[PDB]
Parts: C-alpha cells; sequence; structure tokens
C-alpha cells in the first residue's frame, strides 16, 4: 500500500499473507471461514510452495497471535489467463481450521444483485496488505490499509492501457499518490454497510503503483459468488 | 422515486430484496434474522464481517 494508514488493532482481521520457504510475505489473501482463503491466481505461480499466516500485523514481531496453517487444497480458477489477469481468483482450503480470535476473523461473501446495486455503489471500498509503500520501494512490515474510491467503468476503460474485461472492476485515485502496489495483490478489499464488512474485490492488477492517470483494478468478487460457493463445496 | 429496497435498504440490515410490491430482509451466513424481520443478530463471536472487539 502506498499511502494510507496502519491496520490497528482489531481493524483488518480477515487479512492473510501467503508466505513462501523464506518466511516472507509474497501476496495476501481474505479469510472466507474457519477452512478457506479468497486469493488471486496470479499469486500461486510467485512461489513453489507456501504457507498462510493469519493475526500478523507487524511481521518483524511476534505479538503471539499470529498463526501459520498448511495449505490442503488449491482451487484456481480453469480460466486464468496470465497474459491479461482475467478470472484472477483462487480458493484454497487449509489443513487444520483458523481459530478466530483478537485480529482474526473472517469478511462476509454477499448475495450477488445486492451488492452489485447496494456494495459497489457506495463511495469507497478498502483495501490492505503488506506490499510495497511505493512502486520502487520495500514491503511494509506493518500491515496497512487504504480507502480507495469506486471508479465508473467508462473512466477506467479510457485511462488503461490493458483491457479491463467484466470480471474487473477499478478503483483509486487519479492523481492522489494512493494505491495498492506489489505484494498487496491477493489481498482483500471490502465494502463497509452499516457496521459489517463484505468482500467486494480482490487485489489484482495496476500499471506500476500511484501512477497519476493510472487506478487499481481489483478482480469483481460478485461475477464469482456462484463458483465461490462451489469450491468451498 | 425510491421505493422498497431502494429506500435506505428496505430498512434492512443486510441484505434486501423485493418479493412482490413489499421488502424481504436476509442476512449473511452467521446472522440470524431478528423478530422484527430487518436486524441481523450474530449467532456467535466473531461473526464475518466485524472488526474484532476482543
Ligand atoms: O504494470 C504492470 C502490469 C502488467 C500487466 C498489467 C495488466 C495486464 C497484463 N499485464 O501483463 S499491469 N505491472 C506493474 C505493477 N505490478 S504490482 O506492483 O505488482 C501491482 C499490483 C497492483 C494492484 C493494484 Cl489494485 C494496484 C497497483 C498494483 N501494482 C503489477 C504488474
Ligand atoms: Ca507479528
Ligand atoms: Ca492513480
Amino acid at each position: 500500500i502506498v499511502g494510507g494508514q496502519e491496520c490497528k488493532d482489531g481493524e483488518c482481521p480477515w487479512q492473510a499473507l501467503l508466505i513462501n520457504e523464506e518466511n516472507e510475505g509474497f501476496c495476501g489473501g481474505t479469510i472466507l471461514s474457519e477452512f478457506y482463503i479468497l486469493t488471486a491466481a496470479h499469486c500461486l505461480y510467485q512461489a513453489k510452495r507456501f504457507k498462510v499466516r493469519v493475526g500478523d500485523r507487524n511481521t518483524e514481531q511476534e505479538e503471539g497471535g499470529e498463526a501459520v496453517h498448511e495449505v490442503e487444497v488449491v482451487i484456481k480458477h480453469n480460466r486464468f489467463t496470465k497474459e491479461t489477469y482475467d478470472f484472477d481468483i483462487a480458493v484454497l482450503r487449509l489443513k487444520t481450521p483458523i481459530t478466530f480470535r483478537m485480529n482474526v476473523a473472517p469478511a462476509c461473501l454477499p448475495e450477488r444483485d445486492w451488492a452489485e446495486s447496494t456494495l459497489m455503489t457506495q463511495k469507497t471500498g478498502i483495501v490492505s496488505g503488506f506490499g510495497r509503500t511505493h512502486e520502487k520501494g520495500r514491503q511494509s512490515t506493518r500491515l496497512k490499509m487504504l480507502e480507495v474510491p469506486y471508479v465508473d467503468r467508462n473512466s477506467c476503460k479510457l485511462s488503461s492501457s490493458f483491457i479491463i474485461t467484466q470480471n474487473m472492476f477499478c478503483a483509486g485515485y487519479d492523481t492522489k499518490q494512493e494505491d495498492a502496489c506489489q505484494g498487496d495483490s491477493g489481498g482483500p478489499h471490502v465494502t463497509r454497510f452499516k457496521d459489517t464488512y463484505f468482500v467486494t474485490g480482490i487485489v489484482s492488477w495496476g500499471e506500476g503503483c500511484a501512477r497519476k492517470g493510472k487506478y487499481g483494478i481489483y478482480t469483481k468478487v460478485t461475477a464469482f459468488l456462484k463458483w465461490i460457493d462451489r469450491s468451498m463445496k | 422515486t425510491r421505493k422498497l429496497c431502494s429506500l435506505d435498504n428496505g430498512d434492512c440490515d443486510q441484505f434486501c430484496h423485493e418479493e412482490q410490491n413489499s421488502v424481504v430482509c436476509s442476512c449473511a451466513r452467521g446472522y440470524t434474522l431478528a423478530d422484527n424481520g430487518k436486524a441481523c443478530i450474530p449467532t456467535g463471536p466473531y461473526p464475518c464481517g466485524k472488526q474484532t472487539l476482543e
């Protein structure tokens, strides 16, 4: 995340971190239930074996709330295309169930039509992660969050050099220097309604991070709800 | 002119669907619908969608 603020205690509890062999974060995930993590398909090629850490806010210290879980099943979307990042979504089934507790708790899945007419027409959602703090920079050691405005499909297509499919939506700022960035991918984009957070997107891609006239592109979770339901069995 | 689900979410806490010409409310998994048919009551600690308070 470029810009934004730290997630304070208890504020981003649906966040998960995929960590490689070297115990280093390479991508985010969203907690869906005690066994299922939502992530981007493109993260599945950024390492050979990986685990999932939950409950972490500062990867430089063990505040005794963290847990690592091994992955049992990976369900990648069968139409993922690496060239365009279309169908950038995957579910992970964990070996052992998550224990919910402070900083660890799932985000809700919405109903499709209600989410489209009610959630995605709010002004903003929240994206969170441990990725880079600027394009050239290093990964954050603290979990960060950023409020990002939803952007008009039309404006976004005008702004992008790559094709924005119906499986994607854009969020972020034209000029303001605030955006997700590398390492944040696969992480949550959630939308608050009254006092509950629903998962609305997955951090997928951008042309750099926080560039003027570019936005962040997120997988449109609502196009995949049936598929997610299936995968969780 | 805004009616049913389009008027402040049908007074529902979470999902709102217009069945016939009236509002039907419902709740995410891990919530139950209250007797007033509108509010959603968490059935455990750590319901989805809530920042953790302990
Ligand atoms: O410019 C590209 C693209 C290559 C592409 C794109 C679209 C389609 C196809 N290709 O090959 S964007 N890069 C550079 C930037 N990085 S990244 O720093 O990992 C990154 C992920 C991300 C996600 C969001 Cl929501 C916003 C900014 C981001 N930067 C992402 C990759
Ligand atoms: Ca830590
Ligand atoms: Ca921008």
